[PDB]
């Protein structure tokens, strides 16, 4: 009878969530040849209760998630059908339209689904901090991804222009006061160097240290303050090889960064009313705007 | 072809290659999309072969 | 007017949206009828060429 023998795939199933490879099963009935029981998973993948797993240690027949329920008013299936992109998406969430547009259903059915998943606490909805534009949903569990939402810089949905100003000028004093120090001590050029270079892993714990926000700034947040500085035409890193020690961050990799003064002072362009006009374009002898009645030298002049 | 492609290397790493459950939706098909796949070369084919 | 337009009422005689199923809206017999004029407030009349 091939319905025990499903009924016994799926009694397996159900002791193990994890999923059964085709061992499992041989132990548990030897006495059925190997061509019954693929006629029985084939049977069982076509009513659609198993799914099918490929790992290293081969193949996984795992009973389709019905237990974990949150919309049953109505029917399960669709439930389901909605649940299982929802888990697909997972971590990177997925918005309301794309959802509808996955699963081929009107606005009012989704609702009703998405509703009734987030009453009996199977899916959390999310603002997209990166467009906000709707509100994606999530699996519950999982935790949500530092990309698609949350952030050490953005508070809800809004990005900290002041924090990370303040974060910049806090590196920048920090970098500039250790060079300082690293001057005064004239020992040895190449020492006077290499203390003047901070490692990102110290001017991180430096920043913790100093606790401006109460957010956690992990070390590549400051890493990337101090890129953010490096593209300011402030500071500079350098790249050492170093095994491991303290920050033990890129496998054979250190990198050092230290405040150093910009190569030459503001050029001549830029201190003449000329260089820095933004109708410099229309700009012509005879006409409405000439540097005879130019408004900009004449401010510029009687300052 | 795949195979010579495989072989580009003379020992093949065991490749983390496991496969993520990309089951499908089943999407409800739309009548004149359904009449098409019924209509297909494919699904005739497959009806025949079924024989 | 007495067979090409109903074979073509025929043709289109089910409508329906995709959106909230099982609705439909189903055409059963079209009539030309007689000319007449919309002059009268909501009421027909004969009128000549
Ligand atoms: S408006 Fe005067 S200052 Fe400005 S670009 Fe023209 S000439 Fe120069």
């Amino acid at each position: 009878d091939p319905v025990e023998i499903e009924n016994r795939i799926i009694e397996l199933c159900h002791q193990f969530p994890h999923g059964i490879t085709d061992q499992v099963i041989q132990n548990e009935m030897p006495h059925i040849e190997a061509q019954q029981r693929a006629v029985a998973i084939n049977r069982l993948l076509s009513m659609g209760q198993l799914d099918l797993l490929r790992s290293n240690t081969g193949l996984l027949y795992r009973i389709k998630d019905s237990q974990n329920a949150g919309k049953m008013k109505g029917s399960d299936n669709q439930e389901k059908l909605v649940y299982q992109i929802i888990e697909d998406a997972g971590n990177k969430g997925i918005w309301s339209r794309d959802i509808r547009y996955k699963s081929n259903l009107p606005l009012t059915e989704i609702n009703k689904i998405l509703k009734n998943l987030e009453s009996k606490k199977l899916i959390k909805a999310v603002k997209s901090v990166a467009a906000s534009k709707k509100k994606v949903y999530m699996l519950y569990n999982l935790q949500p991804d530092r990309s698609v939402t949350g952030g050490a810089w953005y508070s809800d949905q809004d990005f900290e222009s002041e924090f990370v100003e303040v974060l910049n000028q806090q590196c920048f004093k920090f970098l500039q006061s250790k060079a300082e120090t690293a001057r005064e001590s004239k020992q040895n050029p190449m020492i006077q160097r290499n203390s003047s270079f901070a490692s990102s892993h110290e001017v991180w714990k430096y920043i913790c240290e100093l606790g401006i926000s109460k957010v956690e700034l992990s070390m590549e947040d400051i890493e990337t303050i101090l890129n953010t500085l490096i593209y300011d035409g402030k500071v500079e890193m350098t790249i050492i090889a170093a095994k491991e020690g303290t920050v033990g961050s890129v496998d054979g990799h250190m990198k050092l960064y230290r405040a150093v003064n910009p190569i030459i002072p503001p050029t001549g362009l830029v201190r003449a009313p000329c260089g820095l006009c933004p109708v410099f374009d229309d700009c012509h002898e005879g006409g409405e705007i000439s540097p005879s009645n130019c408004i900009y030298m004449t401010e510029w002049l009687e300052f | 072809e795949a195979a010579n492609e495989a072989g580009d290397s003379s020992q093949d790493e065991a490749e983390d290659d496991v496969k993520q459950i990309t089951v499908r939706f089943s999407r409800p098909e739309s009548e004149q999309a359904r009449q098409r796949r019924v209509q297909s070369y494919e699904f005739l084919q497959k009806k025949h072969a079924e024989e | 007017i007495n067979v090409e337009i109903k074979k073509i009422m025929k043709a289109n005689e089910k409508v329906t949206s995709d959106a909230d199923p099982m609705w439909y809206l189903k055409y059963l017999n079209i009539y030309v009828g007689l000319p007449d004029v919309e002059e009268s407030f909501n009421v027909t009349r004969p009128v000549s060429p």
